[PDB]
């Protein structure tokens, strides 16, 4: 009770007895008697939270008493124990309060600059928490827009927090900076600045490594992470970035090829956008796993629309049209096979006439097409996650319908095996559903797609 | 019965009239664009890996010397523009020839 | 008004006709494949189906050849 | 004599909390909400309720 | 039953004119702001 009030009001005067008392009774400020039962909060976080005009006169005296009593180390970095604030250190409070002078004064005596604040409170908003800043002191400094603290933390004679360290989730400082990234101007304005600052600094210090090539536990990277989360401000900034300085120009993704009068030909780097099924291209994640609300705008960035158009021209139109023709021919054959069926007799029919051979060929090709539709649709549905609302109209309904049609054909085979009356009940439904499904291919033409 | 059925028809007509059309005139474009892109990517994934590599967009341009002087050799994709405002601001650093 | 007539005839009328023909040909094949007894009869039954589209038809004709239920659902759809 | 307080803060996350001493009274002292939803002015109720 | 299903907390705001507690039924809402940095602070819980 007493000491917490003394430190809480910044009363340096009232700590005269403390130092003689601790030695006299063989007691330390980190002993359980002086700490919150609930949270384990020691005197130092209490002092840093109760800041009077940015400066509390008792932090130096508490630190002096702590070293004089023999256990500075155990004092400066004492984590919280309550599940809600687990792992939070006095250094986290110093950085969060935005006082460079106390973070310097606290790290100078051995504050752990790598301790992780991983309690429930410090979790992504989607996982029951109000602030996720990367779970690390340097990530905390970068994510709350304090460039001076980042510059100090990375470069100081006592202990340096390197930029490549990953937290429990695997998120590096750049995944953390993407996580807080928002599409408001007030946010992106500093998110992009801090991102570029940290990237260039890490490149200059450690030349061989690329900070942006460190993946988290999910296998994503800062750009690939901003692709599937819906962050335009940083996504397009990463795509279009160009570094003029010759020292670190290699870490740019848009170059200027040539010029002549008012004609400038530049060229974008697609090292990650288009990878050809080798390294989890950004484009696939943007078109499948992205956020539906903002996908339309992610797909309009400068080098992506032209890339998609080029790919359509190169191999997209011919394959789609060849697909349309093949499907229409297959359905014409299906209709012809259905029409010629002799309704008199219980199957299986004896195939002896050349017309009967033609009918058997139609029957078998129908089953081949049905099992093909089953095969490729099931592969697609397993490959892609189950969609919800606002994504059904894109593609979901068509794979649903194709599955239903394939199932109908398969059951038609079983019935046709033995039961004369049964199989005709739904084989016609098969034709109806197939001609309904032929509407799928109108998406190639915009006028028909709408 | 008949009058109320007509009223339901009229009400449905109005609802399709204003709320549906005002939103559609904008949403249809984007939904079609998404469908087009996803079909393109599906067609890509259908082909085998080597064929995809053969039909790979972009050039094999070399950007410059690396930290040790080695060449970059990055697959890029060029776009060009016409600008009449900023005159001779910077220059093409790579080809140094149109 | 002349511009309106021209654009209505050319732009979207053929589009609607294409879709309408698609569904019509699919249903023609589906409907006539079920019947048990031929190109002449196909024409008569296609004309009968068109008559049902306009609002007059023969009930016994639809139920003439088996599975009345599936015919009813098909026509309703 | 204020009706909106600032509970806590952490970085860019400010949790404040409004006083509903009169808005919601549970049928004891003629809550403001019932009067706003029944007896209010129809023209501007849509905006009072936001 | 309405009293049992009453929205809001039983938060205490501060000492009154005579030091007695306020104990006013409040209702919390939270926001994210990136423009005004450390402008004022939470006076009540003094802990998230
Ligand atoms: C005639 C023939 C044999 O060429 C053919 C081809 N495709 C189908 N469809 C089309 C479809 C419809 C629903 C979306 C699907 C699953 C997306 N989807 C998944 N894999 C793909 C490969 C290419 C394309 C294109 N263009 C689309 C793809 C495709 O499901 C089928 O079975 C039917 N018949």
């Amino acid at each position: 009770p007493i000491l917490f009030d003394i430190v809480s009001r910044g009363s340096t005067a009232d700590l005269d007895g403390l130092l003689p008392f601790l030695l006299t009774h063989k007691k330390r400020l980190t002993d359980e008697e002086f700490r919150e039962p609930s949270t384990g909060k020691t005197c130092l976080p209490k002092a840093l939270l109760n800041l009077s005009n940015g400066r509390n006169d008792t932090i130096p005296v508490l630190l002096d008493i702590a070293e004089r009593t023999g256990n500075m180390r155990e004092f400066i970095n004492s984590p919280f124990r309550d599940i809600y604030y687990r792992g939070q250190t006095a250094l986290h409070i110093a950085i969060e309060r935005r006082c460079k002078h106390y973070v310097e004064l606290l790290v100078a005596q051995g504050a752990d600059v790598h301790a992780q604040a991983r309690g429930r409170f410090f979790q992504p908003k989607d996982e029951g928490g109000y602030f996720y800043f990367g779970e690390l002191p340097l990530s905390l400094a970068a994510c709350t827009n304090q460039p001076h603290i980042v510059n100090y933390l990375t470069e100081n004679p006592h202990k340096k927090a390197d930029m490549r360290r990953q937290d429990s989730r695997g998120n590096t400082v750049l995944h953390a900076l993407v996580a807080i990234a928002d599409n408001t101007r007030e946010n992106t304005k500093f998110v992009t600045k801090m991102y570029d600052l940290l990237l260039l600094k890490c490149a200059r210090l450690f030349p061989d490594s690329n900070l942006e090539a460190v993946l988290n536990n999910d296998g994503l990277s800062p750009l690939m992470m901003a692709a599937k989360t819906g962050k335009i401000g940083i996504f397009q900034h990463i795509i279009r970035r160009e570094v003029t300085d010759e020292d670190t120009r290699h870490l740019s993704r848009k170059f200027k090829d040539w010029a002549y009068g008012p004609v400038y030909s530049s060229l974008y780097d697609l090292s990650s956008l288009d990878t050809c099924g080798e390294e989890a291209s950004v484009l696939e994640i943007l078109v499948y796993n992205s956020k539906i609300e903002n996908r339309h705008e992610m797909l309009a960035v400068e080098p992506i629309n032209e890339l998609l158009r080029d790919k359509w021209r190169k191999f997209g139109a011919v394959s789609f049209y060849i697909n349309v023709v093949s499907y229409l021919c297959a359905m014409v054959i299906f209709t012809l096979t259905a029409y010629y069926q002799p309704l008199e007799g219980t199957p299986p029919y004896p195939y002896r006439t050349t017309v009967d051979y033609l009918r058997l060929a139609g029957e078998v090709i129908t089953l081949f097409t049905g099992v093909l539709f089953f095969f490729t649709n099931i592969k697609d549905l397993f490959m892609k996650k189950c969609p919800g609302v606002n994504s059904l109209f894109i593609d979901g309904s068509f794979q649903l319908l194709y599955f239903i049609y394939s199932v109908l054909v398969i059951v038609s085979a079983a019935l046709y095996l033995a039961g004369i009356e049964a199989y005709l009940a739904v084989m016609v439904f098969a034709l109806v559903l197939g001609w309904m499904n032929a509407l799928y291919f109108t998406r190639g033409l915009k006028l028909t797609g709408t | 019965y008949i009058i109320l059925t007509f009223v339901l028809l009229l009400n449905m007509l109005i609802a399709l009239m204003g709320e549906t059309v005002g939103q559609v005139s904008k949403e249809s474009k984007h939904i079609w664009k998404l469908q087009w892109a996803t079909t393109i990517l599906d067609i890509e994934r259908s082909f085998p890996v080597f064929l995809r590599k053969a039909f790979r967009s972009g050039e094999m341009v070399t950007v410059g010397k690396s930290s040790d002087g080695t060449p970059d050799r990055r697959w890029c994709f060029r776009v060009d523009e016409v600008n009449w405002s900023h005159w001779n601001q910077n220059l093409g650093i790579i080809n140094e020839d149109p | 008004y002349s511009i309106m007539i021209q654009k209505i005839l050319f732009k979207d009328l053929f589009r609607f006709l294409l879709v309408y023909l698609l569904f019509m040909i699919g249903y023609a094949s589906a409907l006539v494949s079920l019947l048990n007894p031929d190109s002449e009869t196909f024409s008569t039954f296609l004309l009968d189906l068109f008559k049902l589209t306009i609002g007059m038809g023969d009930l016994e004709m639809l139920s003439s050849t088996k599975y009345p239920v599936v015919f009813i659902i098909l026509l309703v759809t």
